[PDB]
Order: structure tokens, then sequence, then C-alpha cells
């Protein structure tokens, strides 16, 4: 961060099955709570 | 309660950004009862100091 903390950031990826040659990426940040997610602002991957 | 503090800002680069919204920090007179409700009691010294 801008002060110097280190957090460990976890990209999952998953094959897409509805079309071929395809991934979907997700973003995952690590804090002392768990593990939060990361949204993309303008990322067309969405989930329920 | 009455008790007047002053703020200290800071940068996120971890640096000093703004003091007292950039006035300088005097404090009230130590043992003048007209402009503090808690004179100090300094025995007989200089009260407006």
């Amino acid at each position: 961060d801008s002060m110097g903390q280190s957090y460990k950031l976890t990209t999952y990826y998953l094959k897409d099955q509805t079309q071929p040659n395809t991934w979907n990426t997700y973003y995952t940040v690590t804090d002392k709570e768990g593990e939060k997610p990361l949204n993309v602002a303008a990322g067309d991957a969405q989930t329920p | 309660t009455g008790h007047v503090g002053h703020t200290m800002k800071f940068n996120n680069d971890g640096t000093l950004a703004s003091l007292n919204n950039g006035q300088p920090i005097t404090s009230v007179a130590l043992g003048d009862p007209a402009t503090n409700t808690t004179p100090v009691d300094m025995n007989g010294a200089d009260p407006a100091q």
C-alpha cells in the first residue's frame, strides 16, 4: 500500500464452459479479517 | 466537556499535512482565571504565561 503494508493478492483462474477459448479471472485481497474479494470496475465477468 | 485541543492531519505517505488548520498553537494563560475555566495555581508567579 501507500504506507508500506504488505498484503496477499490471490488471483483465481476459471475456464469458461459456455464459450470455448474463454477464461474468467478473479482477484481477492487477504487482510487480518479474512479473504475479501476485489472487484473490477468495468469487468465483463459477473457472478450471482 | 469544554476541553479544546488541536487537530493534526497527515498525508498518505506518512508526512504531516496540516496543523491547527494552518494556525499557530498558542495556549491560553496558565494562571489567569478570566481566560481559562481551570486556572493553574501558579503560587504568585506570572498568571499570564
